[PDB]
RNA sequence: UCUCAUGGAGAGUUCGAUCCUGGCUCAGGAUGAACGCUGGCGGCAUGCUUAACACAUGCAAGUCGGACGGGAAGUGGUGUUUCCAGUGGCGGACGGGUGAGUAACGCGUAAGAACCUGCCCUUGGGAGGGGAACAACAGCUGGAAACGGCUGCUAAUACCCCGUAGGCUGAGAAGCAAAAGGAGGAAUCCGCCCGAGGAGGGGCUCGCGUCUGAUUAGCUAGUUGGUGAGGUAAUAGCUUACCAAGGCGAUGAUCAGUAGCUGGUCCGAGAGGAUGAUCAGCCACACUGGGACUGAGACACGGCCCAGACUCCUACGGGAGGCAGCAGUGGGGAAUUUUCCGCAAUGGGCGAAAGCCUGACGGAGCAAUGCCGCGUGGAGGCAGAAGGCCCACGGGUCGUGAACUUCUUUUCCCGGAGAAGAAGCAAUGACGGUAUCCGGGGAAUAAGCAUCGGCUAACUCUGUGCCAGCAGCCGCGGUAAGACAGAGGAUGCAAGCGUUAUCCGGAAUGAUUGGGCGUAAAGCGUCUGUAGGUGGCUUUUUAAGUCCGCCGUCAAAUCCCAGGGCUCAACCCUGG
């Protein structure tokens, strides 16, 4: 239930996934191949615009035709309402606020018992965080320097306005809904409601 | 006979009971005709609605040994008589 | 009726019992089942590696 | 609208009368009215009714195996005998 | 520029080629699934669709001694007391299982009149006086056994009579009808008899809906209708005698075949199609048939009688039994589970009560059968090397992958703590030292299956040479095979993946919505006309259809919207 090999293999032909990771891959390996695959099929273009959101969020087509479900018995924007499930995950808050190098990364610390919600521990990296809601560690040192260790040790990136920061525990907060234009993600949706047409 | 007693539903090894009133003869998960309240022994919460219950008991339901525990708590009976 | 042997090779002669599916043969006319291999009596396919689940072959180890 | 008419075609037995009932009811398939027929037997004690009479049922409890209605005048017509 | 609308995808194949027509095939989803390869855990559910074939063993309906007589045990063979074969009372018609039969008031829905109803509730009046029996028991006696036979004794809420009556019969006069006591510091509760009501339950009737076939067209004679005499709790040819000749049907009678029905389940843009596992309700059946007793209630799964088939015991004279109850065996079949724990909870029966019984039910165990959820490591990894495959022989790919370095421990192992569920002062937990929490160790315990000719995302090399073989359709292979087999690599899924079977969709391919009949399949050879269908204009009547507003009902569960609770989800619950 989980990817557990090369991502470098799959962002040469996929596209680019900032959530997965932030490196960079290194060759142009060879004219050859390119001449090799050349043009692509329609159907190929949906299929590979649907893969970029089973590596952003890592996340099963079973665990992921759920949520178009719920995109479709929700009224209008059945692309953007799906989205809004998605970026709602609690896997995808954490890496957001920069709590963690990678989204893997970041299910690694939920799955650990690392992370409580509202003052109760989340082991589910599925779950889905409701506006208003706490996100706070645990009082062990070594949750708390996984944690710290990712504030401290790089960079980091501007923050969205539906989430804030206090630095001194080190916790955040849902503020709002999202909109559809603040996916970390370039993405074109209605491509992939097209693939679920027949399903 | 008319009785006042509850039956199952929920899950397993998690008890969610809802009190009804059938013939005696039916089975547990019988044929309704009034639900006059709701009750679990975890989060113990009772709404247990008695305008419909007294409507009954005038009529000769004679409730069970719990459901008369849990309509003793409650002040039903100086007010049914 | 009348069945189809899929595979290469196969240790079945008469008096032996087999365990029939469906799906016909369009270039044999009148053959409309397949027997499965690695059942009662019919073994698995030998030196077979690629499309092993529709044989009945263990994998090796 | 609750009880039913009919036509008292076969009247010869003996304190009863054989009635003709038509109803119209749309056709679940393609909804187009359709006329219906079904009999029945009613009773006249006093044989009152002969074929060529318009006549109405009524519910009651059973006489006899197939006749368990009661035949009663019209209440609602529109005879109208040459109204200005 | 409002709002509604969350929903309809195609592709290949006839030809040298094109436009059509028309079939075949595929991409989707689902399953009571089965098989093949593989396989870590957890949560909620599910689990003989075939032989309604036959069944070893154990259990599944008992209970009251505060209804009665006797008997036994214990004690200080003394009082209290404990146990019960029999008489008597209630329940054994509920609950459980199974769809064989059933095409019709069986089911669903919506109404009715000529009825019953123990236990519960409410209510008006009563219980006075006598007698005779069968059990048990005692004696004798027949049997291999199961079960008896004879002679005598005995109690009762068991039996009988008399007396009384707000009831029954009848036009009336008149005639008839009951009861039981038990426990007790005596207040006094549990019961009994008659009568009138309430609720629930059940019986009967009716409107509507309720499979296929015309190469089944005539069917019925107690059959349709009445009277009289019967009969049932009650209406009814329910029964019978006589009289009348009606009754059903070409809008499908009768006959034949099939089938449990429904809430609902699956598919579908919708209309609608198919279907009736689990859950819930009704009906029906209980080895195959027939019949009745008992009771308020049966024509009674674990009750009785008879016949028939089969099985078992036998001392051969004679007896016993019915798993389509739980578990389990044999057999059939591609195929579906422990001969488990417990009445702690829920519910049911008996009892004044304590308590007894409850294979219903609540739990555990087996199975990847299905749905849902989490893992099988995160981060970094400069440069270079071994190794596999390919090459235009320079290199490229497998590949940041691995190695390596740090970090963490869901899960795994070790050691402790540890519930809720229990309602009822306390005690009362099958599950269970279960969930759950704390501590220690350490990447340590964990990925495979199909496909890569087009539909259809994904490619080369070697081997084979119309051979071996693939294939859902078109069709590939005859010496450079992107279609076979192997290898590397890739794609799509993931503790699952594929094959097969079944239903829907695609299929506008039965075209109400939504097709066509000049030549592609399709206009009787033609005309007259019965039933049937439809029908010009104008003004009125009625309000059946139709439209609007209210009332009742179509159970709950499920579906839809909202809210809440299990760490999330599935799932459970509340409300509408
Ligand atoms: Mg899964
Ligand atoms: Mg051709
Ligand atoms: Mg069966
Ligand atoms: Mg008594
Ligand atoms: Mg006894
Ligand atoms: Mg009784
Ligand atoms: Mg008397
Ligand atoms: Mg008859
Ligand atoms: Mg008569
Ligand atoms: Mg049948
Ligand atoms: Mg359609
Ligand atoms: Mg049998
Ligand atoms: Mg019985
Ligand atoms: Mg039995
Ligand atoms: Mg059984
Ligand atoms: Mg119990
Ligand atoms: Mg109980
Ligand atoms: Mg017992
Ligand atoms: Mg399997
Ligand atoms: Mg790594
Ligand atoms: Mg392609
Ligand atoms: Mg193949
Ligand atoms: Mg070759
Ligand atoms: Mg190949
Ligand atoms: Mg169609
Ligand atoms: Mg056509
Ligand atoms: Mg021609
Ligand atoms: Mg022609
Ligand atoms: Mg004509
Ligand atoms: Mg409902």
């Amino acid at each position: 239930s989980r990817y557990r090999g090369p991502r470098f293999k799959k962002i040469r032909r996929l596209g680019a996934l900032p959530g997965l990771t932030n490196k960079r891959p290194r060759a142009g390996s060879d004219l050859r191949n390119q001449s090799r695959s050349g043009k692509r099929s329609q159907y190929r273009i949906r299929l590979e615009e649907k893969q970029k959101l089973r590596f952003h969020y890592g996340i099963t087509e079973r665990q992921l035709l759920k949520y178009v479900r719920i995109a479709r018995k929700a009224k209008g924007s059945t692309g953007q309402v799906l989205l809004q499930l998605l970026e709602m995950r609690l896997d995808n808050i954490l890496f957001r606020l920069g709590m963690a190098p990678t989204i893997p990364g970041a299910r690694q610390l939920v799955n650990h018992r690392h992370i409580l919600v509202n003052g109760r521990i989340v082991d589910i990296p599925s779950y889905r965080c409701k506006p208003q809601d706490t996100i706070m560690a645990r009082d062990e040192q070594k949750s708390i320097a996984l944690i710290q260790n990712s504030l401290d040790l790089s960079p980091r990136e501007e923050l969205p306005k539906h989430l804030t920061l206090n630095p001194f525990p080190y916790k955040g907060l849902v503020n709002q809904i999202i909109d559809s234009k603040w996916v970390g993600l370039k993405i074109n949706e209605l491509l992939v409601v097209e693939y679920y047409s027949r399903q | 006979m008319v009785k006042l007693r509850l039956k199952r539903c929920g899950r397993k090894q998690r008890a969610v009971y809802r009190i009804v009133a059938i013939d005696v003869r039916s089975r547990r998960e019988g044929r309704d005709l009034q639900k006059v309240g709701f009750y679990d022994p975890i989060k113990s919460q009772t709404y247990l609605n008695v305008p419909a219950i007294l409507d009954f008991l005038e009529k000769g339901a004679q409730p069970t040994e719990t459901v008369y525990d849990i309509l003793k708590r409650a002040e039903v009976f100086k007010e049914f008589r | 009726i009348t069945a189809y042997i899929p595979g290469i090779g196969h240790n079945l002669q008469e008096h032996s019992v087999v365990l029939v599916r469906g799906g016909r043969v369009k270039d044999l006319p009148g053959v409309r089942y397949h027997i499965v291999r690695g059942t009662l009596d019919a073994v698995g396919v030998k030196d077979r590696q690629q499309g092993r689940s529709k044989y009945g072959v263990k994998k090796p180890k | 609208m609750r009880s039913m008419q009919g036509k008292v075609i076969c009247a010869t037995n003996d304190k009863t009368v054989n009635v003709e009932v038509v109803r119209l009811a749309p056709h679940p398939k393609y909804k187009r009215r359709v006329r219906k027929k079904k009999k029945y037997q009613a009773h006249d004690p006093d044989n009152q009714f002969k074929v060529g009479d318009w006549v109405q049922l009524d519910k009651c409890r059973p006489i006899s195996k197939t006749k368990t209605f009661l035949a009663v005048a019209p209440e609602g017509r529109q005879s109208s005998a040459t109204r200005p």
